[PDB]
């Protein structure tokens, strides 16, 4: 199957423009790739559910859009290197959200045998990639404070210890969180982060080990990497 | 525009259940229906296209049926892993639309929280803000209460909490409750308290510490 991979999100202020990428790899029946399909951008604002913004042929025609993002976004892809883009102007903060690029079932063009299916079908999709976040806003990247959760004497529950990180303070969504450098997995649970008075998020990751930890906090707006150790008080 | 309307809006169901979804469209759409699969922080995945057709891959105890304005999504047997959001999404005309979803929820056996506290760490203190942070983990069902008590003082408006989606395994959730106060207060008391009531537990449990110990 055809894979996609976007990228290209970030924080931006109101009125700013952004280019968002989206690279196909994989391949299909008869050995397609991502060029033989339509495909179409879709997003999902923060809680919200999913709103299909834009849609190109295989070719780079036969292109629309809705009506939200009609005259500020543009749709097109360079075959060659099998890479879909969205150029976005004058973003406004309702803008916010996670962008997806999908790509529609129907085969639609063959270049090798100068085929091209007559008609748009913009059937189901069948392939989306992981998405890339985008935040409009006028507010300052901030990046997290991480301070260990310590587990202590009397902390056992159940027959096993709990030990943590609380990544506190920052702005905006999202931070990835893992742990030892992603050699511990079990029993990880990173919570939605939640948003403080002060205008800034707050979220714990925590570990249960029975009866070395370090975590590795990560927040690309601000360009943060911190690896904490955790140790008991 | 075509407005596809799903319920319910959120669907409880045991594991091995048959389970209905149902979506219906503003207008006739023939069969130009599809459905998606989404977990919490993924892509949507295909799971049925043109109404009654199972993409290649996905599980069999998935089917879908209906045809003009209503249609279903059928589960035949509902998994752990099967908990979500579901689309339905509409290709008789442009702009494409998807509904609001549907989202899944497993009922499952109680199981009672083992709960956790921690103090405010040294660095942190270092900086005038202390925060406090209690865990209550692998539990069900998700309703719980947390409480506060400083010093036996009951707490209220100075803390947040926060849920797991729905553990795709197990189906549990775990809670953190999180009691920020400023440098001089957390100096000013010493026993901190975490008191947790559910249904999984007889009778309320509490966790505590006091400070600088």
């Amino acid at each position: 199957q055809v894979q996609l991979q976007e990228s290209g999100g970030g924080l931006v202020q109101p009125g700013e423009s952004l280019r968002l990428s989206c690279v196909g790899s994989g391949s299909s029946f008869g050995e397609s790739t991502l060029s033989y399909y339509a495909v179409s951008w879709v997003r999902q604002a923060p809680g919200k559910g999913l709103e299909w913004l834009s849609i190109i042929n295989a070719g780079g025609g036969d292109i629309d859009y809705a009506d939200s993002v009609e005259g500020r976004f543009t749709i097109s892809r360079d075959n060659s290197k099998e890479t879909l883009y969205l150029q976005m102007t004058n973003l406004r903060v309702e803008d916010t959200g996670v962008y997806y690029c999908a790509k529609h079932m129907s085969m639609q063009q063959v270049v090798s045998a100068g085929w091209e299916r007559a008609d748009l079908v913009g059937d189901a999709f069948d392939v989306w990639g992981q998405g890339t976040m985008v935040t409009v806003s006028s507010a300052s990247t901030k990046g997290p404070s991480v301070f260990p959760l310590a587990p202590s004497s009397k902390s056992t529950s159940g027959g096993t210890a709990a030990l943590g990180c609380l990544v506190k303070d920052y702005f905006p969504e999202p931070v990835t969180v893992s742990w030892n450098s992603g050699a511990l997995t079990s029993g990880v649970h990173t919570f939605p982060a939640v948003l403080q008075s002060s205008g800034l998020y707050s979220l714990s990751s925590v570990v249960t080990v029975p009866s070395t930890y370090i975590c590795n906090v990560n927040h690309k707006p601000s360009n943060t990497k911190v690896d904490k150790r955790v140790e008991p008080k | 525009d075509i407005q596809l309307t799903q319920s319910p809006s959120s669907l409880s169901a045991s594991v091995g259940d048959r389970v209905t979804l149902t979506c219906q469209a503003s207008q006739d759409i023939r069969k130009f229906l599809n459905w998606y699969q989404q977990k919490p922080g993924k892509g949507p995945k295909l799971l049925i296209y043109d109404a009654s057709n199972l993409q290649r891959g996905v599980p069999s105890r998935f089917s879908g049926g209906g045809s003009g304005t209503d249609f279903t999504l059928i589960i035949s047997s509902l998994q752990p892993e099967d908990v979500g959001t579901y689309y339905c999404q509409q290709y008789d005309g442009l702009p494409f639309t998807f509904g609001g979803g549907t989202k899944v929820v497993i009922k499952r056996t109680v199981a009672a929280p083992s709960v956790f506290i921690f103090p405010p760490s040294d660095e942190q203190l270092k900086s005038g803000t202390a925060s406090v942070v209690c865990l209550l983990n692998n539990f069900y069902p998700r309703e719980a209460k947390v409480q506060w008590k400083v010093d036996n003082a009951l707490q209220s408006g100075n803390s947040q909490e926060s849920v797991t989606e729905q553990d795709s395994k197990d189906s549990t959730y775990s809670l953190s409750s999180t009691l920020t106060l400023s440098k001089a207060d957390y100096e000013k008391h010493k026993v901190y308290a975490c008191e947790v009531t559910h249904q999984g537990l007889s009778s309320p449990v509490t966790k505590s510490f006091n400070r600088g110990e």
